[PDB]
């Protein structure tokens, strides 16, 4: 290895994950839209939103998958998509010492199915996704805010929510309690335009319009 | 306007209101509310204090960083007044005391200190002075308090002819010494009242109304040289008012007719206390007196404010005086007291 | 004196020499108590009892559309025709020509820098005029860092 | 050098001092205005000019890696001095 | 580089004349009430307006509407255009019909009584661009300006 | 008092609905201007605009008739009526 | 296309009541949908490829204490990015923001010829190189 | 696709039914909120505030938006009933500290540049 700076590529795991992705796509054609393996050997399964419970249950229970652990459940906001919200399931298989990522999509008004019946861990993750992104989860045992203040309006992790929000809190001596007011900043956050006008990575170049 | 005095922002804590106010008497009941209202809109507030600086700490969160400045001052020293007044464009006089001390009588705090503040403010060139006298101020009053208030009104208008005199009635609020004063009579058995209080009529005003009226008088260009009466919306016989106070506090109400002379003896006995007398002869005289009617004076409604009734804000004052039995009762379980009108 | 906004302090429509309307956007707000100009005029109209029928920039722009519809076609150059009508109307005025030679207001570069109120208040324009009229040693500045 | 304003306020090295009508001077009352009395412009003005015998001189600010990025200064103009754009030290060719 | 002037000699507050005849700062309400009092006392030709060289169309139409409210039609500009014949009626009478992009397509340009170099520097740059690449022929009536 | 201050003629260069007003301007506008030298007749063409005649009277009062699919004779009648009362 | 109990809905998506945005910052704001201009200081074109949504800039004043730039505009720094103009206008419409969108300005193709610099009879010949 | 899937309600009448149930629950809860939180307001004031909060969204026609509004309203009701909210949270619907903002053109013109 005369390349001490470049991260070493492991092709055996890449092939193993490719074969398992083919396996998963073949077993569930009804829900699998796309499967891919990263250059750093991470396997993703893109599914229709209807297949959340079937795909997750298959990956948990199939003797060749045994993904018993829900490592993380989060959402990603991409405003330029009509289905702006990208729901990400990160699963771990202790039996095969492997990890898998399952992603689907939704918009502001379509409910995602709650996966608490598949993983008990999903209870707080789905509450957090609802809190920070506004994604509703149907059949959730207890869906409500988890991270934000009581009565907080909006979903802060949306890309169009301002960084400092809309209200501040302070103690008011007239009314003898903490009150909420529209946010004023003695020093407003200074927006930095950092992106270089030159293309960094040719291998990721999108074809011209 | 000086370029640093141009209003900016949206009227919030980080805004600039263009107001630089020295609030004499800012560490008191009325003072904490006008200071809060000034710091709400982003005003520069200068706080002269003679108390221990620990006693000014409740005013620190009232304004943005740098917008509340605390400075020592001496009421008997014109240099301190000049120091705390040099850079302000409005001066608010709120200093007063319901009792005389060994160093400050009623003439000192109601005549000499206001005249000194007015004269120093005129010399330093502050555009606006707001002076707080009493509604009942009278040169022939039975009260030294009100006689000195009248003398001080004269002196302030003489020294600062453009000053806005504001004359509130008995102000009520969370730390008012008016509703709490009557609610504190449960500690001495019943409620003694001269002539049972059936000859005294009061027109109390709410503290937030007074503070918003002071702010509006600051912002109103047509308040220079004007005198305002800040009265409440309703007038009450003192018996009816105290009965309503005790009903709201839920304490048993058993008044009795203590005569005037015995009540003055009682007040004289309380003056011996060297810490905040519970009552005095002067307070006994001013409680038994009726509020005057001054229809010729502009009021809180000539500054754009609707006067708040007592039957709306009395529970926020008297819920502290209720026992555990009646601590969690609604404000409407007590019907409003009978109002005497003009 | 009614303090108005400069062209960097308002969203404002300007039509160029070829006829296309273009709009600025505010980069900063007007200083002190200075206000947007159409808003000053609208406030004055309301105070005078002759309130103009627009309370908003979109409404004043629709008024602009009512008066001349090309004024809201931003970035578009609308063709204008009937040069022959103008030419046959122009032949009735039979005015004569002076013997005076045609001399432009700006003959050299020194006349270019200082033309309007903003560039007359510009010290950079003053430095440019000084450098043009006198020489290179006139305006001096240590560019040593 | 650090001077005084007509109001008596001390003028900083950036040339800042409130005017006589500025209310913001109330912040310094019963307090002090913090002014650094070592004006760097006057201090770098006191340093001599080095008579180096070359058309191009190099300056890194002194102390090697503890100075500033090393730069090269041209010394061909005989009226001006070549000065370092990092630390202000001036250089010139010997006696022209 | 003329943005330097945007920080100097700026009008920042309303001004009126004091009894000594000097301009003094005042509130917006006071100055506007003064103007409105003068506005609703004269009408027709007694109230007129002059528009400077840096004025937006919103302010122009607002002032025209306001002056029309008092039946005033004397809304003028500082820069004179011949009002005889068609005058302003036909838009083609008073604008660059070939457009700035159109001088590239031209075979020959005639310049009359103008110094486009300083009157309109970028239009003159386009003329030079077409002179250079398109071999545009240029003639001028006026001073032999460079 | 309410005399006519100005008229505005809005139209389009290509739209078939403004063709009658285009013909009117081509053949009749010059005579209209020779008969009304001091009347502002502001002809403003803009793409995809429905033809409209505006008449501004005294004190800012304006009224607009619509000239869509008008013949040149109809625009002549509409201007005659506007410029002579009847309207 | 799927068993989801397809319910008929109007094609005017309006999520303003669910965004939690105060009512002042919906009707009174005006967003700009544009492809940012190339910074004329550099000749790189990689920042002129996506569509931007920016809000109208409001008042910034000076902080009395430090002279900092203060604001009361929560949307002063909010900048959204989009792949096409249509996505930006759909996002602005469902959020209830009034918008003006300008067409993308791309460089026109240009005829570059090095041999023109040495023309025998044209003005394109250069006097220096 | 051409159509979309519902949250709960397949129609506008179902959405209205759930809105009415939520309004009922809030209207009955208001007196208990006033008593329990020791609010200095009246029950009429609190119920008028509940109505005014409901009336803000009266313009909504999408049954899914109505369903999500009902979901958030039930969430708020459960925060109020279980005393997860403090008195400060309940009192934030009443912007008692914020000054009355201007509404007409002239006052907004006087105080600044905001439309
Ligand atoms: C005879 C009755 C006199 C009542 C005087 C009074 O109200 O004193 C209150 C006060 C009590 O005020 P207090 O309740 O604020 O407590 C004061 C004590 N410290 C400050 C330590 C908390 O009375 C006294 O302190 C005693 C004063 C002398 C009492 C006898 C006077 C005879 C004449
Ligand atoms: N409260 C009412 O019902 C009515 C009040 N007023 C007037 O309203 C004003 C404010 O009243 P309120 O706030 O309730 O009064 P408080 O007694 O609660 O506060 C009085 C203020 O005056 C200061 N002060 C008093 N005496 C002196 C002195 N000798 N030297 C320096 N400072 C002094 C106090 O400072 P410190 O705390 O350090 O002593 C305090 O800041 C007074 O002018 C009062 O007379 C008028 C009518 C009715
Ligand atoms: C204690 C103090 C207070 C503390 C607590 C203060 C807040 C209490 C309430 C909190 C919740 C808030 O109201 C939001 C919700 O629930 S929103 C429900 C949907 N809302 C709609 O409006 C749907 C569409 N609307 C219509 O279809 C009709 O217009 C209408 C139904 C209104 C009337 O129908 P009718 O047949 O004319
Ligand atoms: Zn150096």
């Amino acid at each position: 290895d005369t390349r001490p700076t470049i991260r070493p590529r492991n092709d055996v795991v890449h092939k193993q994950l490719s074969a398992f992705g083919q396996y998963v796509a073949e077993i569930l054609p009804k829900y699998v839209q796309q499967v891919q393996v990263s250059c750093f050997n991470e396997l993703e399964i893109f599914i229709h939103p209807d297949g959340v419970i079937p795909v997750l249950t298959f990956l948990r229970d199939h003797t060749n998958a045994q993904f018993k652990s829900l490592a993380d459940l989060t959402a990603v906001d991409v405003p330029t998509r009509q289905n702006r919200f990208e729901i990400v399931y990160n699963l771990l298989s202790l039996r095969f010492n492997s990890r898998i990522r399952v992603k689907t999509y939704t918009d502001e008004l379509t409910p995602i199915e709650s996966s608490v019946t598949v993983y008990k861990a999903a209870n707080w993750y789905e509450r957090e996704i609802w809190d920070m992104f506004g994604v509703f989860f149907a059949n959730h045992p207890d869906l409500r805010r988890i991270l934000t203040d009581y009565g907080f309006e909006g979903h802060p992790f949306r890309k169009d929510f301002p960084l400092s929000g809309y209200v501040e809190l302070r103690y008011d001596d007239e009314v003898k309690r903490v009150v909420a007011e529209p946010v004023e900043l003695a020093q407003e956050f200074r927006k930095f335009d950092l992106n270089s006008p030159w293309e960094a990575f040719p291998a990721y170049r999108q074809p011209p319009e | 306007l000086h370029h640093a005095l141009i209003p900016h922002g949206k009227g919030g804590r980080s805004s600039v209101s263009g107001i630089v106010a020295t609030v004499f008497g800012a560490t008191g009941f009325l003072g904490r509310y006008v200071v809060n209202h000034l710091g709400r809109m982003g005003s520069q507030v200068i706080v002269p204090y003679r108390c221990e600086p620990y006693d000014t700490m409740h005013l620190r969160p009232m304004g943005d960083l740098g917008q509340i400045i605390f400075m020592e001052w001496n009421g008997k020293d014109k240099d301190s007044i000049r120091k705390v007044v040099e850079h302000s464009n409005v001066v608010i006089n709120l200093v007063g005391r319901e009792w005389e001390t060994k160093n400050f009588d009623f003439e000192d705090v109601f005549v000499k200190i206001p005249h000194a503040i007015a004269q120093v403010s005129k010399e330093a060139g502050v555009e606006k002075l707001i002076h707080i006298s009493h509604l009942n101020a009278d040169i022939k009053s039975p009260s030294r308090y009100l006689r000195s208030k009248a003398v001080g009104e004269k002196e302030v208008r003489a020294a600062f002819p453009e000053a806005t005199i504001i004359k509130p009635s008995d102000i009520f609020g969370r730390e008012d010494r008016f509703l709490n004063y009557f609610a504190s009579m449960r500690w001495f058995g019943g409620v003694p009242l001269i002539s049972l209080g059936k000859e005294t009529v009061k027109q109390p005003v709410y503290i937030v109304d007074v503070s918003k009226g002071i702010i509006n008088a600051i912002k109103d260009p047509d308040a220079k040289g004007k005198t305002f009466a800040f009265v409440g919306p309703n007038r009450y016989l003192l018996f009816d008012l105290v009965q309503y106070i005790f009903a709201v506090a839920y304490r048993p109400f058993l008044p009795y007719p203590l005569p005037h002379f015995a009540y003055r003896w009682v007040g004289r006995l309380f003056e011996v206390s060297p810490f905040e007398p519970w009552t005095t002869r002067d307070k006994v005289e001013r409680v038994h007196m009726s509020d005057m009617t001054l229809p010729h004076l502009p009021g809180l409604e000539d500054l754009g404010i609707q006067a708040t009734p007592l039957e709306l804000k009395a529970i926020e004052v008297l819920r502290r005086h209720r026992t555990y039995r009646w601590l969690t009762s609604e404000m409407e379980d007590v019907k409003p007291a009978k109002t005497v009108n003009i | 004196i009614l303090p108005g906004a400069a062209y960097t302090e308002k969203s404002a429509t300007y039509v160029n020499t070829e006829g296309r309307a273009q709009q600025t956007k505010v980069a900063v707000t007007p200083p002190g108590l200075a206000r947007e100009d159409w808003k000053i005029i609208r406030a004055l109209s309301e105070i005078a009892g002759m309130t103009l029928p627009y309370d908003t920039l979109d409404q004043v722009r629709s008024r602009l559309e009512e008066v001349s519809p090309n004024l809201v076609r931003y970035d578009d150059v609308e063709g204008a025709n009937y040069f022959q009508q103008a030419n046959e109307l122009s032949k009735l005025v039979n005015q004569q020509l002076l013997a005076d030679p045609l001399v432009p207001p700006q003959l050299t570069i020194k006349d270019f820098y200082m033309t309007d109120s903003i560039s007359r208040a510009s010290q950079t324009m003053a430095k440019c005029v000084k450098a043009v009229t006198e020489g290179i040693q006139a305006v001096e500045e240590p560019s040593i860092c | 050098g650090v001077r005084t304003s007509p109001t008596g306020e001390k003028v900083t090295h950036t040339g800042q001092a409130y005017d006589d009508g500025d209310y913001r001077r109330v912040r310094f009352s019963d307090r002090q205005k913090e002014v650094n009395e070592n004006f760097a412009i006057d201090l770098i003005a006191e340093q001599p000019v080095s008579e180096v015998g070359s058309r191009v001189i190099s300056c890194d600010g002194g102390g090697g890696a503890l100075g500033h990025p090393r730069v090269y200064i041209n010394l061909d103009k005989e009226t001006k001095t070549g000065t370092c754009g990092y630390c202000g030290l001036q250089f010139r060719q010997p006696h022209h | 580089f003329a943005y330097d002037g945007l920080k100097r000699q700026r009008l920042t507050q309303p001004m009126i004349r004091n009894e000594k005849g000097l301009l003094t700062y005042t509130t917006w309400e006071d100055a506007l009430s003064r103007v409105a009092g003068m506005l609703q006392s004269f009408q027709g030709n007694d109230v007129a307006a002059i528009a400077g060289g840096l004025v937006d169309a919103e302010a122009l139409v607002a002032l025209k509407d306001l002056l029309n409210r008092v039946d005033s039609d004397s809304l003028c500009t500082e820069e004179v255009f011949p009002t005889a014949g068609a005058g302003t009626d036909l838009r083609s009478n008073y604008l660059l019909n070939t457009t700035i992009a159109g001088v590239e397509e031209a075979d020959v340009i005639l310049l009359v009584g103008t110094n486009p170099r300083f009157e309109a520097p970028l239009f003159n740059a386009r003329i030079r661009k077409s002179w250079l690449h398109n071999d545009l022929k240029v003639a001028l009536i006026g001073s032999p300006v460079d | 008092k309410l005399g006519l201050r100005e008229i505005r003629i809005h139209l389009c260069q290509r739209s078939p609905g403004s063709q009658g007003v285009r013909d009117f301007i081509e053949k009749r506008y010059v005579e209209l201007k020779k008969a009304n030298p001091d009347l502002p007749i502001l002809i403003r063409e803009c793409s995809d605009v429905q033809p409209k005649l505006w008449a501004r009277y005294a004190f800012g009062q304006e009224k607009n008739v619509s000239l869509n699919n008008f013949s040149a004779d109809q625009v002549t009648r509409t201007l005659e009526n506007v410029l002579s009362g009847k309207a | 296309t799927q068993d989801t109990q397809l319910i008929a809905v109007d094609e005017k998506l309006d999520i303003t009541t669910l965004t939690g945005v105060p009512e002042e910052h919906i009707k009174t704001r005006k967003v700009r949908i544009f492809v940012p201009a190339r910074n004329n200081m550099q000749s790189g074109v990689n920042n002129t490829k996506k569509w931007k949504m920016e809000f109208d800039t409001r008042e910034r004043w000076e902080n009395p204490l430090m002279g900092w730039s203060s604001t009361a505009d929560p949307l002063s720094n909010l900048v959204l990015t989009f792949s096409t103009k249509e996505d930006a206008v759909a996002f602005a419409e469902k959020n209830g923001w009034s918008f003006d969108v300008e067409e993308r300005k791309v460089p026109k193709p240009k005829s570059k010829s090095y041999g023109a610099n040495f023309s025998w009879n044209k003005r394109t010949r250069v006097s220096t190189k | 696709g051409t159509s979309v899937k519902p949250i709960f309600s397949r129609d506008m009448n179902e959405a209205k039914r759930r809105v009415r149930e939520l309004y009922r629950a809030w209207y009955r809860e208001v007196p208990n909120t006033v008593h329990l939180f020791q609010l200095d307001i009246s029950v009429k004031q609190g119920r008028d505030k509940v109505r005014e909060m409901f009336m803000k969204n009266a313009h909504v026609t999408d049954p899914r938006v109505v369903d999500l509004l009902v979901i958030k309203g039930k969430m708020e009701l459960e925060e109020t009933i279980n005393v997860w909210k403090q008195r400060t949270h309940i009192m934030r619907f009443f912007h008692e500290t914020e000054a009355p903002r201007p509404t007409d053109f002239l006052s907004k013109f006087y105080v600044g540049h905001d439309p």
